[PDB]
RNA sequence: GUCUACGGCCAUACCUAGGCGAAAACACCAGUUCCCGUCCGAUCACUGCAGUUAAGCGUCUGAGGGCCUCGUUAGUACUAUGGUUGGAGACAACAUGGGAAUCCGGGGUGCUGUAGGCU
RNA sequence: UGACAUUGUCAGGUGGGGAGUUUGGCUGGGGCGGCACAUCUGUUAAAAGAUAACGCAGGUGUCCUAAGGGGGACUCAUCGAGAACAGAAAUCUCGAGUAGAAUAAAAGGGUAAAAGUCCCCUUGAUUUUGAUUUUCAGUGUGAAUACAAACCAUGAAAGUGUGGCCUAUCGAUCCUUUGUUCCCUCGAAAUUUGAGGACAGAGGUGCCAGAAAAGUUACCACAGGGAUAACUGGCUUGUGGCAGCCAAGCGUUCAUAGCGACGUUGCUUUUUGAUUCUUCGAUGUCGGCUCUUCCUAUCAUACCGAAGCAGAAUUCGGUAAGCGU
RNA sequence: CGAAACCACAGCCUGGGGAACGGGCCAGGCAAAAUCAGCGGGGAAAGAAGACCCUGUUGAGCUUGACUCUAGUUUGACAUU
RNA sequence: UCUGCCCAGUGCUCUGAAUGUCAAAGUGAAGAAAUUCAACCAAGCGCGGGUAAACGGCGGGAGUAACUAUGACUCUCUUAAG
RNA sequence: GUAGAGAUUCUGACGUGCAAAUCGAUCUUCAAAUUUGGGUAUAGGGGCGAAAGACUAAUCGAACCAUCUAGUAGCUGGUUCCUGCCGAAGUUUCCCUCAGGAUAGCAGAAACUCAGAUCAGUUUUAUGAGGUAAAGCGAAUGAUUAGAGGUCUUGGGGAAGGAAUUUCCUCAACCUAUUCUCAAACUUUAAAUAUGUAAGACGCCCUUGUCGCUUAAUUGGACGUGGGCCAUCGAAUGAGAGUUUCUAGUGGGCCAUUUUUGGUAAGCAGAACUGGCGAUGCGGGAUGAACCGAACGUGAGGUUAAGGUGCCGGAAUGUACGCUCA
RNA sequence: UUUCAAUGGCCCGUCUUGAAACACGGACCAAGGAGUCUAGCAUCUAUGCGAGUGUUUGGGUGAUGAAAACCCAUCCGCGAAAUGAAAGUGAAUGCAGGUGGGAACGCCCUUGUGGCGUGCACCAUCGACCGACCCGGAAUGGAAGGGUUUGAGU
């Protein structure tokens, strides 16, 4: 589906609470820090013998996800996220 | 026992109907012939198919043909087969006409004369029908639903019209002109 | 063979205990209410009671 | 071969009359409800906002709550050995008042006037209904009503 | 009583054809400078009262089409309950109760609330 | 030979030679097929509600920055009569036109100064809290309803808007990731990295209340099951065979000498099939040999009837299962 | 001189019903001590917790590009140096 | 007496010529450091050559006949080789 | 071909045997890959195997012995004295769940609150809702057979003087008014049965107070306050009622009447209502889990239900009118 | 008690919708033979004490004779405070509040299913206070004002 790159819309932040103009863009997950402590867990787990421990995704299916949009805000600088529907292609502008 | 099955977009394999021709005789006929109806109708409700109804018409068109020639009986068939009743394939197989109590089978009028005949025919016609048949001298004038006394004080008065095996009946509705042009005989009685 | 759903002892068991009635209360939550009804009707309240209790020390 | 939907096997339950489709007469919207008042539910198959279950349909309640544009009407349902309160918010186009309540307060009304006339007059009121009680005595007569004889009819072919 | 404005029920109000409408109102109607909108002052706008009841509108008349109501159809179809009733069965009869539709025929062809104008 | 190799540690590749373990469920036995495993419309559903089958007709995991929201304007599909050109009612007018059009995708319902078409502006497809309805155990999830506290859109305004006119279009724990704040902690006291928390979301779990998972046993094993198949009885006859009724007929010529269509009423079934009521702590399982008995639906033998020179041959026809085959 | 298998109790048939082929139940045919030698129609005779099939979140032998590993093998780095 | 054709596939073998990629370890930069980012590396591997008295193939398939299925028929691709 | 070494057939004998592999006849080999004694070596995921998953002390598709170990089992069997009072379920939701559990329901026990306010598998009155039976097709939709008229406009053929943007009648098509027959996924209507609500004291009428809600406004909504109506407390009938806590078993059902769906049918499979068996003895249907009657402490007397009165068998070889020869 | 006659009476247990079954176990008899103990939890009941409660981890009379009975101190367990992840904070506006039903009691009317006054327990409900969250919020602190909320609280 198509999403404007800017939309006017509620501005949670503290300093403006009111309607402003947010930039629109796709939220996309982290780089995967290996320094988390379930990272970290996971591998003394699976350190010396006794093969996997955890159980791993082998199956893969429903390739559409959830849209998330991630609202900036121009002077305040706070960004809201936004959740919609599943759709397979999304178009910013 | 089963719910009605007709032919819908729901299931439109039913195959056609074996019967096609449903009236035998004088399908022009007019009022003053075949004054004298008789009924053959079935006593109780059967499934009557429509391969029975295409033999029973065949007997009946053959012997009144040769026994009374064409001019002497308007029979017809009243069932029509709209029920399907499945049989499993070597899923709709046939067509059955579903009749109660009292409904008309066979309906032929003929004059006076051939009121012995039209009973031999429709006498001899029960043996291709499944289940128990009765036949009836109708009282009314040919296929009208009138009887045979208020049809000819019709008659008398001058408020039919025949148009074709049928005719046109004066009924006190309608515009005046509309009735006056077309009825000459008509007494309009003022009261 | 599973899927045996059937309701022919549903109802009279059902009815052995009978089909019992909620116990009825003079006054329900006004959680249910609207909010600013509630709330009005919070200090319509509170100012009846102090009403009756300046009329019965006074008496 | 079964769904749950909100509106199943609702096509006739939710349709309008014959000849009765499009504008919505506008007194229902006039109409004033408090709470207390029973109401029945009728759902309008016109209005889809506000639309109540089903099971609610031909329904009749007691108001709990009114807001801007919907009521609060409360119904018992069995689930079982039981019956649950249900509070359902419904607009007040799928709403009417009882008429029973209405011949209620008038036959409330009645029987305070013909308490208080009976005070006034020092009799008796009746003011307790009573079922529908045995035929009396009458002397039902016969002059320029002779009676017929009738005998049964003979079976014949009307056909 | 008639008319206008706002309505309630939403065809005993709709559709069609033909006779009438004094006063007022309404309408038709005369124009495009201004507010306004179109290819087009046709519609929507504004400014008006020279002209006309001819259209709208109201009313009356159709052995009009529909619509409403009441009787016939008919306690008929159907149906709750019952029998160690009949019938091989399909079905039917009976007993204690409830009770249509449709057709046809008769009658009718809007009522009403508020505010104001009218020889 | 030679500071190489060997050896020791770690790491990458390979490694059924070997080890451990898995190889879903529903199912008219199981397997295969299919998903009836999470869903919506009409019907089965027998006019409250509820109601099953691997019953029927169909849809669903999407799509839309508009196809959401507001306001204004217009009225559709078809029909008739006209305008060209040549069928092209492409297109342009005037009338009729209760919606017979459209409303994203199946069906049902709804909608005509609109919910349909066009135009203008917008992002209520926003933040937060509680209440309620459906599926329900009145748990979860999903979907939905009416309000309240803010900020807004639209309209002149009343008002209308917390996505799609309504009924389908979806996701727990742990872990990761993102947003959030002058938020808390790293427990001897500080600062900075780093890490851990509280609140709000997303990552995938379609076996859709959510395991990480290939086969074979014709060498096989155990606990059971007649809840479950082969087998065994019993029941049914879809099929086939057979017996009556009607008579259009064939039978140089006579509708039933005798055949005798189309239908119709029945009997049998040694054809498998249907179901799973008996039997899985056990009814030895085809054929052949041997032997006895029973039925007639009669091949022959006995006595009869039907037609024609006779004599054969036919109806084996009528009784008849005694006696042979 | 001298067992064993087996043994709920027992033992004549027909029909009916019945867990759909009874020795027992119901209605009938009937029915007389104690015994010997054969016999293979019945006791759905005995053996053996069906070895065919299905279920079990019960196994095992075997197979493989099933999942997780592993002896071995190969290579590299560090030390011996 | 012959042992025919096929190296397309899976095996086996020879390449180090890719450095396409990479573990441990080592090198350079930043940081206050854990650490991060860059290049570096053998083998394996991707290609290339050979091999069938190696496993094997010498035709694969698609829409389809009166239950169904079908493969009658409707037709294609042969592909390494027919 | 003898000894020795084997075991093809009789599928002989035996087959609770002489024997947990033997006996008889017959048959294979019999100077080498021959047979065999003793010593020695190979040990259990191992050995050994001219290869049968064969042998490895009557044990082999992984020997025997002891221990872990009383291994686990959603599976099978069993589970020990009496009498009283009660007394079910095979159904909802979820679970790699379908021979099993949790959850709700059905039950017991312990109670507690109270007893005149209220209840009820019921009717009546008043007031809602439904779209099944029925009915209709000349009313919308679909299906359905055939006639009469209009249709001088091609929706088909030649001809009238080859000849016709002039016409015919079979060709199709449209409309009009009767006329044949249907609909679980059609309907203007529309039952019976079933179903929601109410049947005044927490009630009815005036005075007045609160509010930050609402209204132009003490305006209204809600909660209240003080007084009059308390003698049919406002249909009939009946009946003491309600709320907690804990826990068991059940979570395979089946039969009959009626309404049905899938099936050729079925002592078939699947739904709805009621009554039953399961857990129900007793009288009757000769017999029978469900059918009829009737629900059971131990007895006496009487009378019945369903069912019977020729004998078996208790009771009229009773009464009246007819039919029937098989 | 035995036997006879009349009538009735199928073999028990088990799984099962259904057993007399041609379903399984049972030839007979004697003895043995299967819901126990422990660490917890939940409801109910009894006893003692009660804002407290629990002497037996331990010490003494104690040597005579003392596995018992009896006596004795300091810790500690549970309860007397909750809330939040945590840093932390931490429960009276009032008669420890109002409303309705409500046991018992007292006062009258006259027999009533009668009124008046308080009102234990329990339930429903409107508030108040404490913690958390969301606010405004007049270096550090969050005192007053709040809230559609939230807690297994007062
Ligand atoms: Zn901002």
């Amino acid at each position: 589906v198509n999403i404007p790159k800017t939309r006017k819309t509620y501005c949670p932040g503290k300093n403006c609470r009111k309607h402003t103009v947010h930039r629109v863009t796709q939220y996309k997950k982290g780089p995967d820090s290996k320094l988390a402590q379930g990272k970290r867990r996971y591998d003394r787990k699976q350190s010396g013998f006794g093969g996997q421990t955890k159980p791993v995704f082998h199956k893969k299916a429903k390739v559409t996800k959830k849209v998330v949009l991630r609202l900036e805000c121009v002077s305040c600088k706070y960004k809201n996220q936004l959740v919609l529907k599943r759709c397979k292609h999304f178009e910013l502008g | 026992k089963n719910k009605p099955y007709p032919k819908s977009r729901y299931n439109r394999a039913v195959p056609d109907s074996k019967i096609r021709i449903f009236d035998l005789g004088r399908k022009r006929a007019g009022v003053d012939e075949f004054p004298l109806c008789i009924h053959l109708v079935s006593n109780e409700y059967e499934q009557i198919t429509s391969e029975a109804l295409e033999a029973a018409r065949i007997c009946a068109n053959k012997y009144l043909v040769k026994i009374g020639g064409k001019d002497s009986f308007h029979l017809r068939v009243r069932a029509h087969p709209f029920h399907v009743v499945r049989i499993n394939k070597m899923k709709p197989n046939g067509l059955v006409a579903r009749v109660n109590i009292g409904q008309i089978l066979m309906s032929v009028r003929t004059k006076d004369s051939s009121r012995a005949t039209a009973i031999e025919a429709l006498r001899r016609c029960q043996y291709k029908f499944p289940g128990q048949q009765r036949i009836i001298v109708s009282k009314k004038w040919g296929f009208s639903q009138y009887a045979r006394d208020e049809y000819i004080e019709k008659r008398s008065r001058g408020e039919i019209i025949p148009d074709g095996c049928y005719a046109k009946f004066l009924n006190k509705r309608g515009s005046l002109q509309e009735k006056l042009d077309l009825f000459p005989e008509a007494s309009f009685n003022l009261a | 063979k599973s899927k045996n759903h059937t309701n022919h002892n549903q109802n009279k068991k059902a009815h052995r205990n009978g089909i019992k009635r909620p116990q009825k209360h003079r006054y329900d939550s006004l959680k249910y209410r609207d909010a600013k009804f509630r709330r009005n009707q919070k200090f319509a309240n509170r100012g009846t009671v102090e009403a009756i209790r300046q009329a019965k020390a006074s008496a | 071969p079964h769904s749950y939907g909100i509106r199943a096997r609702t096509r006739y339950t939710f349709q309008r009359g014959f000849r009765e489709h499009g504008q919505i007469r506008l007194s229902t919207y006039l109409k004033t409800y408090k709470v207390g008042d029973i109401v029945d539910i009728k759902v309008n198959g016109a209005v889809q906002k506000g639309m109540p279950h089903k099971y609610y349909h031909g329904k009749t309640g007691v108001v709990y709550n009114v807001t801007q544009s919907s009521v609060g009407v409360l119904i018992y349902k069995v689930v079982g050995n039981r019956y649950m309160e249900k509070r359902v918010n419904v607009r007040i186009e799928h709403v009417k008042h009882s008429k029973c309540r209405q011949d209620f307060l008038d036959r409330v009304k009645a029987n305070e006037a013909k308490r208080k006339e009976a005070k006034a007059q020092g009799k008796t009121v009746q003011l307790r209904r009573q079922p529908a009680p045995p035929a009396t005595a009458h002397f039902v007569s016969t002059e320029n009503n002779e009676p017929v004889t009738l005998h049964p009819v003979a079976y014949d072919t009307t056909i």
